[PDB]
């Protein structure tokens, strides 16, 4: 097979969604990230993710 | 004396304004995480294929 590098080869997450306009907002020490576009709504800790 | 238009006039409101809006048509798209295609292809081999 034809070696290519681990790092930049492999993806251990997957893109899953593309949200043209996804709201951010903050309430209760948390994130919420809305998307009418799918209906989505994810919430998250107000650190970023290194 | 003489006529006059009603705009001429400055009126005062009596009524309270209680704005309603209705809720917007909002359409759910067929949304999964994993398709049962992508789950099926999550299996290291299918032995049906092999």
């Amino acid at each position: 097979w034809d070696w290519v590098p681990k790092r930049p080869s492999v993806c251990t997450m997957t893109k899953w969604q593309e949200v043209d306009e996804m709201l951010r907002s903050e309430y209760g020490g948390s994130f919420r990230f809305s998307s009418d576009a799918i209906s989505t709504t994810f919430t998250t800790n107000l650190t970023e993710y290194p | 004396s003489h006529q006059l238009s009603r705009a001429d006039i400055t009126t005062v409101s009596t009524f309270i304004d209680l704005n309603i809006t209705m809720l917007e048509d909002h359409e759910f798209v067929p949304l999964e995480v994993y398709t049962r295609h992508e789950i099926k292809d999550s299996g290291l081999l299918d032995y049906t294929e092999v």
